């Protein structure tokens, strides 16, 4: 129950988990230039509201 | 901005509940709507109408997050008469997560969300104690 | 970063178009002559955080 | 100190330099006289350390972890040239050059006068364990073996490089002396919670303690045999040496800070006395012996008292060579059967009768029989642990009980009882075996004769 | 080919004492075999164990154990003579400390 | 005869050149820590009519 | 025997100790003093270090520019 | 391509190179940049195929957008003060934009999209000139206008970088892909200690380069763009996958390694200011980086794949083109960590 | 943040100026030379492995020519490194001198007269 089990199940595996889920979800672009152009201008208009309006 | 966040940060810990829980929900609200402006440039959603849809779902789910955290830590403060105390934004923090596996309905995500989101807000606010800087300033 | 070449073959492959305070063809000035020369004058040689105050 | 660096920067190339048939006889030969020569730092002082030079110094609690290094490097190399005899020149080489070098980083990381130098030497170790555990295991769990085996201590000791420069840019200094000198006691706040926290949990993960062991049984289990006996007798010793000298900077804070480890420390070693007792794998039981005994070693750093201190000395260096006996003593039928399960051959005293002799001594100093230096260690630790609280003397007393109960289990499940009748392919031992078996237990009795040379600084 | 990839046998393990019945578990050759037997029992039992052994039973007394036994002796002695305690509560002479000079 | 002797043993000498190298560079390292030979209150001593230095 | 053969008196190590604790808290305040200094430096920028470069006065042309008042 | 052209065509993209680093006009940087993308375009495409145009067009869409926001910043900033020289930059929305610019230019997270892409669609020659002589222009401007910067905007992009380029690197069996995620987390390490000290930001950049151009060498010696086609390659050269092996080690940051130097050298800088929490998070956040180096290792040093039977007619032949450089640069990857205070040279 | 750069004085591409003639010069016996010309050999070494060749002895001319570049690229660069220390020390020195009021030398206290708490461990 705790060896084989919970201890495992808390730091390691939960970690692993969370690492594959995020890295599923980072890398896949379907690689159409529209999508992300349209998230470069999504930043850049964040970038302009949030970190250059305040100086 | 750093409008929300100042409205939320002036109002002392455990005083005027109501307005607390308003700039959280405020807070997450402007959150939600970022992350539902990424998703929706990176994964179209072929439809105008399902577009909309996922905006109001990723947005209800960051206010309801923020509102609920806002309003039990300001509560928790003020009833034990302890503020800049961590344990009350650690219970605002597991409120919150509990409200997303809620949101999520999932038992594991639930938890997990109350056990990190806990641990996040009260390093947040042993930060804010202590005086821990996350963008230093060039000193040296 | 700034290889600072001209500097030390001292051959100004770009600094006669920097400011307007400098040598103009006919000797045309610029609207603000006066006052980007006083700037410069004040500025030079204490650097730029001495100088921004 | 240079006198016993440079004779291991020098067993590298007269390696690479051997004749085909020579390695193992020329390393052998030539790390015996250098644990001879290493002998003489036992010679310390009553006040001070051995301040060689402005990099590396010689303490009461580092000498013998020292001379245990450069003797456990032969023994290495003979239990290593039987399982290694089908392979190329080249890789035998290869092997022996990772032992050098492990032994190298050893030496220099138990002298360094600096933290961050301790720390770059401290992490430096990995790399050739890696190598050797996921090279040169048998079976395909030592990959991950490997990563459980580098992640874990990664993740412990990352955060502990940030709070060392902190430390440097606080007190302008990270030289041993001068810390122990300067030493200022430690206020209650939350960053400092977190320095402290910084400052332990890479050592706490290296002993390994309980709730944060899980790599262990894996990177002890799939290792070759070299890398088990390093693994356990050295490697987990830098966790305890560790400690010991970080532990000067922690005051007062440890005293309230100590409650959570102290009681991991006593519950998980109750624990895995228990797990022993249900185990189907040989080297799984004697990984998780290794567990419990660093456990009390936890116990007695985190008191903090002079007898304490002392029983830890002796306890790491007595389980060291115990555990280094015991897998020797588990690889050796399981080259004979080729399986680590327990119950697969039994009744082995009567077909290996001086192995047998050798299996009751190495199980008797185990379960610390008097008047080994096992049980001085032990019984100085549950000495200050009742000094520190009357009620301990439960479960170490416990503890005392179920130990014994796991190794003569496995001594009657090994020795005892009928043979099976189906394994006819065991052969008379060798005296390779019967010399890495009295090579590892001689100096154990030897020692016990003179204790005050284990029993570090604070004798 | 019903079969998944090409490849070797695993083959039996050797007996070393099948072409050497006296083989000490060392090596397959004989004569390497011997010596490396031989400089292992004499560079580990003959040199290490037993000359390292008599070199630690005689290391001189850096400890200082004796000396600080006979100081001992000097100061009861004296002590003892003289009528003075043998021991003090204070280990520092309180002319030396300086203490705050409010405690109120 | 003493030509194979030599290109087959000559690797026993390295760890005992070592040896000796490494006694050299801790005197070495000894030398460079004089600043305070027979200066420290409790060993200061009046030189031997002969005697150039308390310690090497 | 084993002293006089393998080992030095006392002293040559107590004042080796002396030699390395000496040279140590020099480094240690060395690298304090440093520190502080770092930081009055970039702040003031008044010092030889965080020098940041500006227009040359060379550049400008003092002559007649065919208007009076420039 | 002819080989003069080709020539031609490099000494183009170099000059474009060194008269961004040589220039005090912002006009001669912007020059500078536009030739080196015109001088670029080609050699991408230098082997013709659909994936190789799409890599150029991609990737000139994206330096071209990039070169406007850096005169549209330029032309603000000559508005708000009429100066040309590259300074303090007197103006913070001309700042910000400048800022993004570079930051496109570089690749950093979120503008980091066509990094893979533009790496995985060209060759390894082509993928080497892109990963390690592209970073300098951008890097020197960066470093020139340091004192204004804002730590916020540069700190966070940084920190998206270093997580992206761990998690994106986590999913590939593409070696281009690899180091393409590998570079955008290196980026983000140097441009993390950018608002503190360009010297960390200098030998990070050098030791990066070095360690880069071991490893494509490396990839290029032993012909493999995939996991599976570098897993051969222990039966035909062992002694490339040994030095592959100890290299991806100190890519991965360990001690005693070289790449250990500058994670090390900027967690001390930021130790020198307050900032406790962000090389904490980082250097968690590069455990990711050395896990899939780890992975890499697993499956092309320390086990053994099965191979094919035509392998063994490539034991009868040997490497005809030679790389002079391979070993210097294996080297100094390897075995430089106890020269680490010769970095004062660098200041 | 660059401390140097802009530093009075400073010829810009010159990688040694002639105060730095003023300097001891590092020995040829340096250990970090020693460990330049051991970077040089393990350079051959590496090259003789990669091309096939017998790894020690194939070409002596090769190694002996990377051991001699590396040493002598090592010289110069201890010389330059040294003598940035060394001017960092000299600006460091001369800041303190120049501003005695922001480095104070307050009065030394003994161990006798300073209240230390004590916190028992027991
Ligand atoms: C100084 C530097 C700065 C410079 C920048 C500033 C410049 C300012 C000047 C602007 C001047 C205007 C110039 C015109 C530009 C030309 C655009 C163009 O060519 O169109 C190409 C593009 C594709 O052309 P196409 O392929 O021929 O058409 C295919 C279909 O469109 C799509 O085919 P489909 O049906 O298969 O797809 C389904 C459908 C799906 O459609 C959707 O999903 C949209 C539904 C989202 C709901 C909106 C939220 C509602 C509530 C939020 C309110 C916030 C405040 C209140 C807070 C809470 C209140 C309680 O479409 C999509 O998926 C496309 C996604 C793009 C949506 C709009 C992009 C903006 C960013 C994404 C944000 C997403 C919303 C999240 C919330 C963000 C904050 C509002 O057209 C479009 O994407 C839609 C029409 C765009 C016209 C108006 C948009 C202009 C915006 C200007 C800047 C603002
Ligand atoms: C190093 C040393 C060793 C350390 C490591 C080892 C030890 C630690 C690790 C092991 C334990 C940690 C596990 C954490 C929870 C795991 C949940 C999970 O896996 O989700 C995935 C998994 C997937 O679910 P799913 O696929 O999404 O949905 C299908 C369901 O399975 C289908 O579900 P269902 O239809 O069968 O029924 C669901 C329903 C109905 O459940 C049932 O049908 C059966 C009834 C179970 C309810 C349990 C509560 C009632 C009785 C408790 C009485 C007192 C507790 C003991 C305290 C002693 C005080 C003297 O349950 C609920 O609705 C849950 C709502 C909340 C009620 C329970 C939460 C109580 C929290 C404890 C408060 C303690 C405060 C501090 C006390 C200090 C004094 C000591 O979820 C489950 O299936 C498990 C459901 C039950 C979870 C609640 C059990 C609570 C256990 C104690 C928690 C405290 C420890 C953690 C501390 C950190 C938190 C800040
Ligand atoms: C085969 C092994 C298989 C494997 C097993 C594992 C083995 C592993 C081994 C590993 C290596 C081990 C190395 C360890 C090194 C340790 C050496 C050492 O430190 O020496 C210390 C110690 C020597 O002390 P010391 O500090 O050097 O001398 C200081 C004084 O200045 C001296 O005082 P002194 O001025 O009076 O001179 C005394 C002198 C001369 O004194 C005398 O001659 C007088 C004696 C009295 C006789 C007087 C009457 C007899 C004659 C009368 C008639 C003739 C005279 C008249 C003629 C007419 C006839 C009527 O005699 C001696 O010096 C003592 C003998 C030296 C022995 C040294 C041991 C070296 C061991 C290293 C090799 C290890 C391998 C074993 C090989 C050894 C050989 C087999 O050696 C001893 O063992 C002494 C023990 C004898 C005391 C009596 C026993 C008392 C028992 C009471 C307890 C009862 C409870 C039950 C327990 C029973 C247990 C016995
Ligand atoms: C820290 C303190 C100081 C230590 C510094 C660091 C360590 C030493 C420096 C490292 C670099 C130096 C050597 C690099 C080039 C060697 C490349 C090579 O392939 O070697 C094969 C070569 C044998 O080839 P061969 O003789 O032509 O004929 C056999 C066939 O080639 C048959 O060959 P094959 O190709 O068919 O065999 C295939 C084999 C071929 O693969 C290999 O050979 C592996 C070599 C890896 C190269 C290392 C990468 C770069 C260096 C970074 C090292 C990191 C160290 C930091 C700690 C982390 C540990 C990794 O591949 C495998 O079997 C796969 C097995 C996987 C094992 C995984 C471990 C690999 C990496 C471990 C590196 C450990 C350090 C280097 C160990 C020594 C290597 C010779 O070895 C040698 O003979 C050279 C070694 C001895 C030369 C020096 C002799 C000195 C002269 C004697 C007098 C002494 C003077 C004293 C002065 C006082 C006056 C008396
Ligand atoms: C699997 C095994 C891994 C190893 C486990 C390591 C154990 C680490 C545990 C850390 C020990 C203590 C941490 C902090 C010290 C006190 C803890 C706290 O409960 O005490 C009170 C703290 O009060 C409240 O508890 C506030 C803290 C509540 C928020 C903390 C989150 C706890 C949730 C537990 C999650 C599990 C953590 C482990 C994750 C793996 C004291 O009151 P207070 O005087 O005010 O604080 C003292 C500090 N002052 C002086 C600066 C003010
Ligand atoms: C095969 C069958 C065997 C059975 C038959 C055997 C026949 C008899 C042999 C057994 C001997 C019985 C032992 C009886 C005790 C006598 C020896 C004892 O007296 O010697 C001690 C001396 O013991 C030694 O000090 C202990 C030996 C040191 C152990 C080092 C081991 C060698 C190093 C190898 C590597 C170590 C790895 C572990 C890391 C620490 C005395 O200690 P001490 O009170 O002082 O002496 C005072 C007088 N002095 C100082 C002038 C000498
Ligand atoms: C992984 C190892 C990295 C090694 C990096 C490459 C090493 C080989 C390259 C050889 C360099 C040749 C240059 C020598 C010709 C003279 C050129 C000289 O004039 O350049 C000076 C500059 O000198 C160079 O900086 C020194 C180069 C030395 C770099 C090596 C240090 C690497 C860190 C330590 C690791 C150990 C390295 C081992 C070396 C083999 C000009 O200074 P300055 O114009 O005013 O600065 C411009 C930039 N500023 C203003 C923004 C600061
Ligand atoms: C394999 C699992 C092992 C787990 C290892 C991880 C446990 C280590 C605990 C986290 C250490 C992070 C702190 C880094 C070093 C601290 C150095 C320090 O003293 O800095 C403090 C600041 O301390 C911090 O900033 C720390 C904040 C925490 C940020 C990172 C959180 C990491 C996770 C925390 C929860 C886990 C801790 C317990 C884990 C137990 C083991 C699982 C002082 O800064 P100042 O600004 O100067 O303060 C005075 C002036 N204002």
């Amino acid at each position: 129950l705790l060896d084989l089990i919970w201890l495992e199940t808390i730091l390691p595996k939960t970690t692993s988990f969370i690492q594959m889920k995020m890295s599923i979800m980072v890398s896949n672009q379907k690689g159409l230039i529209k999508l992300y152009f349209l998230s470069f201008l999504i930043t850049i208009m964040i970038s302009m509201t949030l970190f250059n309006y305040h100086e | 901005a750093k409008t929300l966040l100042h409205k939320y940060s002036d109002i002392p810990e455990g005083t005027e509940c109501h307005r607390k829980a308003y700039a959280s929900t405020s807070i997450g609200g402007a959150t939600g709507l970022i992350v539902s402006a990424y998703s929706i440039a990176l994964k179209p959603p072929a439809s105008f109408l399902e577009g909309v849809a996922r905006t109001g779902r990723y947005t209800f789910t960051s206010a309801a997050i923020g509102a609920i955290f806002g309003l039990t830590s300001c509560i928790s403060a003020q009833v034990r008469e302890k503020p800049d105390d961590p344990l009350n934004y650690f219970i605002g923090g597991c409120a919150g997560g509990l409200t997303l596996g809620a949101r999520t309905r999932s038992y594991g995500i639930g938890a997990a969300a109350c056990a990190y989101m806990g641990l996040t807000a009260a390093l947040v606010k042993m930060g804010q104690l202590e005086g821990w800087q996350v963008f230093a300033e060039p000193k040296v | 970063p700034f290889f600072d070449v001209q500097k030390r073959l001292g051959l100004d492959l770009d600094r006669w178009m920097t400011i307007q305070s400098a040598e103009q063809p006919h000797k045309i000035p610029g609207r603000c002559h006066a006052f980007e020369k006083e700037w410069i004058e004040c500025a030079h040689g204490i650097g730029g955080i001495r100088a921004e105050k | 100190m240079l006198k016993i660096i440079i004779p291991t920067t020098m067993l590298l190339p007269m390696t690479w330099m051997s004749k085909h048939n020579m390695i193992w006889i020329n390393a052998t030969v030539h790390s015996l006289l250098i644990s001879l020569i290493s002998l003489s730092l036992l010679n310390q002082l009553g006040e001070n350390s051995l301040n060689f030079s402005l990099t590396f110094f010689s303490d009461s609690l580092s000498a013998p972890l020292l001379v245990l290094t450069t003797w456990l490097l032969p023994l290495m190399l003979m239990a290593s040239q039987s399982h290694l005899s089908k392979e190329t020149t080249t890789r035998k080489k290869l092997y022996i050059t990772m032992l050098i070098l492990l032994q190298l980083f050893l030496i220099m990381t138990f002298t360094a006068t600096e933290l961050i130098l301790f720390y770059i030497l401290f992490e430096a170790t990995l790399v050739p364990t890696l190598i050797i555990i996921t090279r040169w295991g048998n079976q395909t769990e030592r990959l991950n073996a490997g990563l459980y085996f580098l992640f874990y201590t990664l993740a412990g000791s990352l955060p502990l490089l940030v709070a060392l420069v902190y430390i440097q840019n606080t007190t302008g200094s990270l030289n041993f002396l001068i810390i122990h000198y300067w030493s200022h006691p430690l206020s209650n706040s939350w960053s400092n919670i977190f320095m402290w926290l910084a400052c332990i949990m890479a050592f706490m993960v290296k002993m390994p303690l309980y709730g944060l062991h899980l790599w262990l049984p894996k990177a002890h289990v799939e290792a070759p045999i070299a890398g088990s006996m390093v693994l356990a007798a050295v490697l987990l010793k830098l966790g305890g040496y560790g400690m010991m000298r970080i532990t000067t900077i922690l005051n007062p804070l440890t005293n309230y800070m100590a409650y959570p480890f102290l009681m991991l420390s006593m519950w998980g070693m109750i624990m895995t006395s228990s797990i022993c007792l249900r185990q189907t794998d040989l080297k799984s039981l004697i990984a998780y012996s290794s567990v419990s005994h660093m456990a009390l070693v936890i116990v007695a750093i985190m008191i903090q008292t002079p007898w304490s201190f002392m029983g830890a000395t002796a306890l790491m260096i007595a389980h060291g060579l115990t555990s280094s006996m015991l897998f020797c003593l588990a690889n050796t039928n399981y080259e004979r059967v080729h399986s680590r399960t327990m119950i697969l051959a039994r009744g082995l005293q009567t077909l290996l009768p001086l192995m047998a002799t050798w299996w009751l001594v190495a199980s008797l100093t185990n379960l610390a029989l008097p008047p080994s230096i096992n049980l001085i260690g032990e019984l100085f630790i549950i000495t200050a642990s009742f000094s520190w609280s009357n009620i301990t003397i439960i479960l170490m007393g416990m503890n005392m009980m179920i130990t014994a109960l796991y190794s003569l289990y496995m001594l009657i499940t090994t020795q005892r009882g009928k043979y099976t009748h189906h394994i006819n392919n065991i052969k008379p031992s060798f005296t390779r075996e019967n010399a890495l078996m009295a090579l590892h237990i001689l100096p154990l009795l030897l020692l016990t004769l003179n204790p005050k040379m284990i029993l570090g600084p604070l004798y | 080919p019903t079969i998944r990839l090409q490849e070797d046998p695993d083959p039996e393990d050797e007996n070393l004492y099948e072409k050497n019945p006296d083989s000490h578990g060392y090596d397959k050759d004989p004569i390497v075999d011997l010596w490396n037997m031989r400089v292992v029992f004499f560079f580990g039992f003959s040199i290490v164990l037993v000359l390292g052994s008599t070199f630690v039973a005689y290391l001189p007394d850096y400890r200082m154990q004796e000396w600080a036994r006979r100081e001992a002796e000097r100061l009861v002695k004296y002590r003892e003579a003289n009528g003075l305690p043998l021991m003090e509560s204070n280990c520092f002479d309180p002319n030396k400390i300086q203490l705050p000079e409010d405690e109120d | 005869n003493v030509l194979q002797i030599v290109r087959d043993h000559w690797v026993h000498i390295l760890v005992p050149v070592g040896f000796v190298f490494g006694c050299y560079l801790d005197r070495r390292s000894d030398e460079k820590l004089t600043a305070f030979r027979n200066k420290s209150l409790l060993f200061k001593r009046e030189l031997r009519p002969n005697e150039e230095v308390t310690w090497k | 025997w084993i002293a006089r053969t393998f080992y030095d008196g006392p002293e040559k190590n107590y004042e080796k100790t002396m030699a390395i604790l000496q040279i140590e808290a020099e480094k240690a305040e060395l690298r304090l003093k440093e520190l502080e200094v770092r930081r009055l430096m970039r702040a003031r920028g008044d010092g030889p270090w965080y020098q940041y470069p500006t227009i040359d006065k060379a550049l400008i042309d003092h002559s007649p520019k065919t208007t009076p008042d420039n | 391509m002819n080989p003069i052209i080709y020539t031609t065509l490099i000494m183009t993209v170099m000059s474009g190179t060194m008269l961004v680093m040589i220039s005090s006009h912002w006009l001669l940087i912007w020059i500078g940049f536009e030739m080196n993308l015109l001088a670029m375009i080609p050699v991408l495409m230098k082997n013709f195929n659909p994936r190789a145009t799409e890599a150029a067009t991609k990737y000139f869409l994206t330096q071209a957008t990039a070169s406007m926001m850096l005169m549209m910043a330029i032309i603000i900033n000559l508005l708000y003060s009429g100066q040309w020289t590259i300074t303090k930059m007197f103006n913070p929305v001309a700042m910000t934009m400048m800022t993004m610019a570079l930051a496109m230019k570089l690749g950093l997270s979120p503008f980091h999209f066509w990094v893979p892409e533009v790496t995985q669609g060209i060759s390894l020659q082509a993928g080497l000139l892109l990963l390690t002589w592209q970073k300098l222009a951008p890097l020197s401007v960066l470093c020139q206008i340091s004192q204004s910067i804002n730590p916020n905007l540069m700190l966070t992009m940084a920190m998206l970088s270093i997580l992206i380029g761990g998690w994106g690197g986590l999913n590939q069996t593409q070696l281009r892909k690899i180091m393409a995620y590998s570079s955008i987390a290196h980026m983000g390490w140097m441009t993390a200690v950018l608002p503190y000290n360009t010297t960390m930001t200098i030998l990070n950049l050098l030791i990066y380069i070095t360690m880069t151009l071991a490893m494509f060498m490396l990839l290029i010696h032993s012909s493999a763009t995939t996991t599976l086609s570098l897993s051969h390659t222990w039966n035909k050269m062992p002694v490339i996958t040994s030095l592959m092996m100890v290299t991806l080690l100190s890519m991965g940051g360990l001690p005693p390694l070289s790449g250990f130097m500058p994670k090390w050298m900027i967690i001390q800088e930021m130790t020198k200011n307050e900032s406790i929490i962000m090389p904490t998070l980082m250097a968690m956040t590069a455990l990711l980086n050395l896990y899939f180096y780890m992975r890499l290792a697993y499956s092309s040093s320390l086990t053994m794949f099965p191979s094919t039977n035509n392998m063994k007619m490539k034991w009868q032949f040997e490497h005809t083109k030679q790389m002079k450089l391979l070993p210097t640069m294996i080297v100094l990857s390897t075995l430089v960590l106890p020269m680490t205070p010769a970095l004062s040279s660098l200041n | 943040m660059t401390m140097m750069s802009g530093r009075p004085g400073r010829v810009p591409l010159q990688f040694l100026p002639n105060e730095a003639r003023s300097l001891p010069p590092p020995k040829l016996t340096d250990p970090r030379l020693v460990y330049m010309g051991f970077l040089g050999y393990c350079s051959g070494l590496i090259d003789n492995a990669i091309r096939r060749r017998p790894v020690v002895s194939a070409g002596l001319h090769r190694q002996l020519l990377y051991v001699t570049s590396f040493v002598f690229f090592g010289y110069y660069l201890l010389k330059r490194q040294d003598y940035m220390y060394a001017l960092r020390d000299h600006d460091m020195f001369a800041y303190v001198k120049s501003h005695p009021e922001d480095f104070p030398e307050k009065d030394k206290k003994t161990y006798g007269e300073i209240l230390e708490e004590f916190h028992p461990v027991r």
